[PDB]
RNA sequence: UGGAGAGUUUGAUCCUGGCUCAGGGUGAACGCUGGCGGCGUGCCUAAGACAUGCAAGUCGUGCGGGCCGCGGGGUUUUACUCCGUGGUCAGCGGCGGACGGGUGAGUAACGCGUGGGUGACCUACCCGGAAGAGGGGGACAACCCGGGGAAACUCGGGCUAAUCCCCCAUGUGGACCCGCCCCUUGGGGUGUGUCCAAAGGGCUUUGCCCGCUUCCGGAUGGGCCCGCGUCCCAUCAGCUAGUUGGUGGGGUAAUGGCCCACCAAGGCGACGACGGGUAGCCGGUCUGAGAGGAUGGCCGGCCACAGGGGCACUGAGACACGGGCCCCACUCCUACGGGAGGCAGCAGUUAGGAAUCUUCCGCAAUGGGCGCAAGCCUGACGGAGCGACGCCGCUUGGAGGAAGAAGCCCUUCGGGGUGUAAACUCCUGAACCCGGGACGAAACCCCCGAGGAGGGGACUGACGGUACCGGGGUAAUAGCGCCGGCCAACUCCGUGCCAGCAGCCGCGGUAAUACGGAGGGCGCGAGCGUUACCCGGAUUCACUGGGCGUAAAGGGCGUGUAGGCGGCCUGGGGCGUCCCAUGUG
RNA sequence: AGCCUACGGGCAGGCGCCGAGGGUAGGGCCCGUGACUGGGGCGAAGUCGUAACAAGGUAGCUGUACCGGAAGGUGCGGCUGGA
């Protein structure tokens, strides 16, 4: 399951506008800009001096919930970033991006991340043609991450594209919003992603 | 409640008797010849000693006595049927052995 | 190829049989530092020859007895007493301990 | 006697098989003397089948008698082919 | 491609030092909660006792016979029997029951692991080479007759068949004594003497097939032997009569004190013998930066055992789990004379325990046995069932929506929080329904060709109306731990050294962020916590990698045995050490 | 003395060796338990003294010895961790 609750509380956590909304997320807030502190009666006190523990732990709960991501599969990821050979900071950044109901939103057939998980597990996209339910689905280079063709005629499959227009699109990736097709390019160098996360304080914390 | 291994058990007996029976005259045959050999004897000690390593061998064919063992029997055998009429005798009537 | 080794008589006694002692080298598993240790074949020597004192190649070999399996392949000297001398002595020392 | 005959792998459901060399007394899956090639039995590949013809002469040879279904598998390698 | 530390001895300080926590793991179990699937996995305890069902048979192309059914007659006709054929039942005979499947009791051992040895050995069936099958004779079951017995079974009497048993011949050959050469542990050849072979059956019968006998080789599977490796106690220090070796024998497939007679007085031990305790071993597995430690479940290999213990028979092979005999324990039958039984095989039951599954489907697939084949058996196996036990995938919605509902909580009474959360609008459409619906299965078999190589043709699916596809279609389970420090998430109230918390340091004695409830918050999420045990941290047994003036720790001092260690130059050998290759792993 | 025989032998049976285990006797190790007794640990408040830490009000500690309700005291040496 994912964080089925509240949303926008979680970004009053680590004072950072989070987007995982859409629309509302670019109004006047992430339900940010009336309210930059966290939740609770409390919060808005003096806050306090975190802890080396509390940062590093923190930096972590942005990046997961970034992707609407279970702890068990997230830290499966960065375990199998450190097995292949290379900078497992950025690789399991890499392999993080490689998802399926992330990719979908990359390509902006999505309004979010949420969103995205939702029209993927509906089998509304497909690889390559054959048809794919799989938000965790990893996405190899070449890969068309097509819109199913009885999906294609939807009117918020529509709405996500006639936003998609002309708007560019991921450095390692290409829309085609004529063939309301898109495509997986190469996976991504640290800067090609601007996620408010310093990937090197997620690998301490992972040491405990 | 009953396997039919009893087949295969009735048989072992009738096979345990005919064994015994090859086996026990191989045996007793054997010892004539020893006796004969050292009694001097030879007209017949070595007479004796044909139809012992005949028996051996004959038991050889069945699955009575079988393999080297065969062999062990009548080496252990001849060779000191022999041995025993070295007591003065010289090779007399044509027994199995070459002078 | 039937292993071989090297080793010191140190025993005549016995009839037809040498004891030989052999040493080896090998370093700790765990600690390095190269180590020595022993161990008693009983060899068959069946023309009596081989003393006490000799150094000697042994043959792993058909089983003579219960604990023979090996043959003095060959000597190598003489003049030894020397090593059996600290074979005796350790002997010796074990009498200052048991109360 | 020494037989060629198939051995599973592959989990539930989803079956594949060592066409290899072993002692008929030996259990199933259980050690065998030499591999000599796989086999799918539902072809979800190209390589559905293989056989290294070169030794599977030589067992037939010093004598193996192999599975029935097995001797099919070396019928289309065509090992008995000669031409 | 790998290595983090924290709390606690003080008034405070540095150091030593123990305790304690965060991590990972499990055949787990317990609590609270619990939606769908996939692949795994599930009596660790009493190797305690088990109702019932099934788990090893097969060949009529080895042989005669009881029975039942089909067709015919030998006979001019007939008793009826002869004859042909199918089925069934046993018997005789052959192959398999020593594989497969279960368990860890025992075992500190050449049991296991690893590398070798056998001139000291065996090998059913399969593969290659050579040679051969002539004649003659016999017994016992079935069946018939008579008896004893409750039963289980059994005694006697009479026939008979064969690939069953036996004698004579042919001896390609092989076995043995002795002698010779080669080689050199019992390896190969040769000579005289002697010893041993064979079984028939089927069809399309002048021939092909399945078998039979001897001998050599191959392949495979073993026996035995050896170097080295394999737990704690030294408050176990000495041990030993088949004991150590020898000569000759017995036994085996084969070496050996395995076993025996005779002789010699030896064998083992601080490099830990003997004894005691514990334990199946390995590939591997868990942890660790690694070295190291811990472990051996499922899976594969090896060993051991089949209620305890002993024994041999049959056999190529066994001391044989679903074979045999005997003793002990236990269960049942009994006509009291006697007799039957062995789940650590698959299910299932009972006992014990914190705890571990359906008395399911099927030989369709793979594999094994028998058979010419058809085929027969197969609780090996292929599947399904039950349990969050583990790993993985997935769902309980998505977008919009107030300067913010009611409720509940806090308040300096201005306000703040829950909270875009809900309500609400829209969208998608787990479940449920409709239609279609496998892969796994081409071979044995049939025709052409020769029954060969090659080609062509046909039957067969337990799972399963299952997976997957297409169509229609409802917003549709969230729980647990924590919130003083370590460790991170704060306020209100009740309580008053009482009630209670607790892993450590400690908290509570009427103002508790430490007890309980609430609001709120943090961490996980179909799981969350707890107990137990292992590694970690512990660099706290320190080889990597520790110390001994006062923190625990130098022997009271000497002499010296074994062991450990060792100066400068040259030379030989090449054990350690180093490198290459190859076999093995 | 029985049985079979192709009479050369075989089976049955008898005896002997060894033999599961049963019995008797004497040893060894380990576990449980035992009137009572010996010290040890733990304790929020008891009785008696005040031995130690300051010249602890007799410097302390120590091996040994003797003695005393109890800490302890004293003799003989030793140490400084006393002066
Ligand atoms: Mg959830
Ligand atoms: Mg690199
Ligand atoms: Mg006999
Ligand atoms: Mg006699
Ligand atoms: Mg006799
Ligand atoms: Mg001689
Ligand atoms: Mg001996
Ligand atoms: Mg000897
Ligand atoms: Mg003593
Ligand atoms: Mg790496
Ligand atoms: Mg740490
Ligand atoms: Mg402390
Ligand atoms: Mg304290
Ligand atoms: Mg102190
Ligand atoms: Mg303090
Ligand atoms: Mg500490
Ligand atoms: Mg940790
Ligand atoms: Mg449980
Ligand atoms: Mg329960
Ligand atoms: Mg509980
Ligand atoms: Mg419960
Ligand atoms: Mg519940
Ligand atoms: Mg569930
Ligand atoms: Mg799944
Ligand atoms: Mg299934
Ligand atoms: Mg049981
Ligand atoms: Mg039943
Ligand atoms: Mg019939
Ligand atoms: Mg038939
Ligand atoms: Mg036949
Ligand atoms: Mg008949
Ligand atoms: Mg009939
Ligand atoms: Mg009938
Ligand atoms: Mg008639
Ligand atoms: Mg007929
Ligand atoms: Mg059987
Ligand atoms: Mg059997
Ligand atoms: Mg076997
Ligand atoms: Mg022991
Ligand atoms: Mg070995
Ligand atoms: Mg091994
Ligand atoms: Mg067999
Ligand atoms: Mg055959
Ligand atoms: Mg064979
Ligand atoms: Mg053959
Ligand atoms: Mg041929
Ligand atoms: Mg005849
Ligand atoms: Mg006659
Ligand atoms: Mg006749
Ligand atoms: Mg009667
Ligand atoms: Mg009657
Ligand atoms: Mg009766
Ligand atoms: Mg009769
Ligand atoms: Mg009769
Ligand atoms: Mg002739
Ligand atoms: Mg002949
Ligand atoms: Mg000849
Ligand atoms: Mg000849
Ligand atoms: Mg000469
Ligand atoms: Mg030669
Ligand atoms: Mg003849
Ligand atoms: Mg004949
Ligand atoms: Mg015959
Ligand atoms: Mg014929
Ligand atoms: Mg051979
Ligand atoms: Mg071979
Ligand atoms: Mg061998
Ligand atoms: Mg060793
Ligand atoms: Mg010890
Ligand atoms: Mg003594
Ligand atoms: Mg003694
Ligand atoms: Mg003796
Ligand atoms: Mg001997
Ligand atoms: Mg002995
Ligand atoms: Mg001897
Ligand atoms: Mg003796
Ligand atoms: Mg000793
Ligand atoms: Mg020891
Ligand atoms: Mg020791
Ligand atoms: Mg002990
Ligand atoms: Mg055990
Ligand atoms: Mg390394
Ligand atoms: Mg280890
Ligand atoms: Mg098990
Ligand atoms: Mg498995
Ligand atoms: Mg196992
Ligand atoms: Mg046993
Ligand atoms: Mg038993
Ligand atoms: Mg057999
Ligand atoms: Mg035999
Ligand atoms: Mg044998
Ligand atoms: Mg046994
Ligand atoms: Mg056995
Ligand atoms: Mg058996
Ligand atoms: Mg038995
Ligand atoms: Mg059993
Ligand atoms: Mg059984
Ligand atoms: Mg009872
Ligand atoms: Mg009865
Ligand atoms: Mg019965
Ligand atoms: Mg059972
Ligand atoms: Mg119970
Ligand atoms: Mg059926
Ligand atoms: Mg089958
Ligand atoms: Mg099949
Ligand atoms: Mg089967
Ligand atoms: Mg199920
Ligand atoms: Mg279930
Ligand atoms: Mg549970
Ligand atoms: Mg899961
Ligand atoms: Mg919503
Ligand atoms: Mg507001
Ligand atoms: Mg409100
Ligand atoms: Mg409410
Ligand atoms: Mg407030
Ligand atoms: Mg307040
Ligand atoms: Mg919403
Ligand atoms: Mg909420
Ligand atoms: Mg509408
Ligand atoms: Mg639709
Ligand atoms: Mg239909
Ligand atoms: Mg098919
Ligand atoms: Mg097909
Ligand atoms: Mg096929
Ligand atoms: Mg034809
Ligand atoms: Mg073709
Ligand atoms: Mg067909
Ligand atoms: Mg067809
Ligand atoms: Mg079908
Ligand atoms: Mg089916
Ligand atoms: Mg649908
Ligand atoms: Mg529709
Ligand atoms: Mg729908
Ligand atoms: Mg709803
Ligand atoms: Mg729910
Ligand atoms: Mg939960
Ligand atoms: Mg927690
Ligand atoms: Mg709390
Ligand atoms: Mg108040
Ligand atoms: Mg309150
Ligand atoms: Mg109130
Ligand atoms: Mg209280
Ligand atoms: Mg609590
Ligand atoms: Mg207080
Ligand atoms: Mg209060
Ligand atoms: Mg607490
Ligand atoms: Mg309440
Ligand atoms: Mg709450
Ligand atoms: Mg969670
Ligand atoms: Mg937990
Ligand atoms: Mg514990
Ligand atoms: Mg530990
Ligand atoms: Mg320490
Ligand atoms: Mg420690
Ligand atoms: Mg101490
Ligand atoms: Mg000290
Ligand atoms: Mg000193
Ligand atoms: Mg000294
Ligand atoms: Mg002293
Ligand atoms: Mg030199
Ligand atoms: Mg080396
Ligand atoms: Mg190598
Ligand atoms: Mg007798
Ligand atoms: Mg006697
Ligand atoms: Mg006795
Ligand atoms: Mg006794
Ligand atoms: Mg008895
Ligand atoms: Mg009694
Ligand atoms: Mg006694
Ligand atoms: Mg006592
Ligand atoms: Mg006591
Ligand atoms: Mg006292
Ligand atoms: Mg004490
Ligand atoms: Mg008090
Ligand atoms: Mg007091
Ligand atoms: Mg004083
Ligand atoms: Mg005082
Ligand atoms: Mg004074
Ligand atoms: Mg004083
Ligand atoms: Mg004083
Ligand atoms: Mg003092
Ligand atoms: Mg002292
Ligand atoms: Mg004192
Ligand atoms: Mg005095
Ligand atoms: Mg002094
Ligand atoms: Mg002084
Ligand atoms: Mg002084
Ligand atoms: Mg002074
Ligand atoms: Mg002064
Ligand atoms: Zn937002």
């Amino acid at each position: 399951g994912r964080y089925i609750g509240p949303v926008c509380r979680l970004c009053r956590r680590e004072g950072v506008k989070l987007y995982l909304k859409g629309e509302r997320c670019y109004s006047p807030k992430c339900a940010m800009e009336r309210r930059p502190y966290p939740p609770g009666q409390h919060g808005q006190k003096r806050a306090r001096r975190p802890s080396d523990y509390a940062v590093r732990l923190r930096e972590k709960q942005k990046l997961r919930r970034i992707y609407g991501i279970s702890e068990r599969q997230f830290r499966n990821l960065f375990e199998e970033a450190s097995k292949k050979k290379g900078v497992t900071g950025s690789v399991f950044l890499g392999l993080l991006e490689s998802r399926l109901d992330n990719v979908v939103y990359r390509l902006g057939f999505a309004v979010s991340r949420r969103q995205a998980r939702q029209l993927v597990r509906h089998g509304h996209i497909t690889v390559n043609g054959r048809r794919v339910d799989l938000p965790s689905y990893r996405v190899r280079p070449g890969d068309e991450i097509a819109v199913a063709e009885k999906s294609r005629n939807l009117e918020l499959i529509r709405q996500n594209l006639e936003a998609m227009k002309g708007r560019k699109v991921g450095p390692w990736l290409s829309l085609d919003v004529e063939g309301m097709k898109g495509k997986f390019l190469r996976l991504p160098d640290r800067e090609d992603l601007a996620l408010p996360v310093n990937e090197q304080l997620v690998i301490e914390f992972y040491s405990r | 409640r009953n396997l039919s291994a009893l087949k295969r058990h009735r048989q072992s007996l009738k096979r345990r008797l005919r064994n015994k029976a090859k086996k026990s005259a191989i045996k007793t045959l054997s010892k004539k010849a020893v006796q004969l050999a050292q009694e001097g004897k030879a007209e017949e000690a070595l007479k004796i000693m044909r139809k012992a390593e005949s028996l051996i061998d004959k038991a050889a064919k069945g699955s009575t006595l079988h393999k080297n063992a065969a062999a062990r029997r009548k080496s252990r055998l001849m060779r000191k049927v022999r041995q025993l009429l070295e007591a003065a005798g010289a090779p007399l009537i044509g027994g199995g052995l070459s002078a | 190829p039937k292993k071989v080794l090297t080793g010191v008589v140190v025993s005549d006694k016995m009839q037809k049989t040498v004891t030989v002692l052999v040493e080896r080298q090998f370093p700790h598993p765990l600690y390095g530092k190269v180590i020595k240790r022993s161990k008693k074949y009983l060899a068959h020597d069946p023309e009596e020859k081989y003393k006490l004192g000799d150094v000697v190649e042994i043959i792993e070999s058909r089983p003579i007895s219960k604990r023979k399996r090996f043959r003095v392949l060959r000597l190598v000297e003489s003049g030894r007493m020397d090593l059996v001398e600290k074979y005796l002595i350790r002997r010796q020392n074990y009498q200052s301990l048991s109360k | 006697m020494v037989k060629i005959r198939l051995a599973r792998f592959g989990s539930k459901h989803n079956p594949h098989y060592r066409i290899v060399v072993t002692d008929a007394r030996r259990k199933r899956d259980g050690k065998y003397i030499e591999k000599i090639g796989y086999y799918d039995p539902r072809k979800t590949t190209p390589d559905w089948l293989k056989v290294d013809v070169e030794r599977a002469r030589y067992w037939l040879s010093v004598g193996a008698q192999p599975t029935d279904t097995a001797r099919r598998l070396l019928r289309q390698a065509g090992v008995f082919r000669q031409e």
